[PDB]
């Protein structure tokens, strides 16, 4: 009778746990682009206006 | 601003029927000014350099 074939080695299951960054892919939203930032006016002369 | 005799006589009541000033009248002064400003258009945004 032929020898049965089956998995014998238990493999290498490394203990503890690993990590993945879990970072947003593009990040186009949730974040502005240094422009149209509400509450601030970029097109302003430096504070020498009160000087 | 100097007021008017018609205003000072219509401030109190005493007018007859369908006179308008039969009841006490009070007035308010409003002042409106129109001025210039400069708007900069560049880098995909705008603002007031002088504000």
């Amino acid at each position: 009778k032929r020898r049965p074939h089956a998995q014998n080695h238990a493999g290498y299951k490394i203990k503890y746990c690993k990590q993945v960054p879990l970072i947003p892919l593009h990040g186009g939203d949730y974040i502005l682009n240094h422009w149209e930032t509400r509450g601030v006016d970029r097109m302003r002369i430096p504070g020498i206006q009160h000087a | 601003v100097t007021m008017s005799p018609e205003s000072v006589v219509a401030a109190a009541g005493g007018g007859n029927n369908n006179s308008g000033y039969n009841e006490p009248q009070r007035f308010a002064l409003v002042v409106i000014a129109v001025n210039h400003n400069v708007i900069r258009i560049m880098n995909g945004s705008m603002g007031f350099p002088i504000l």
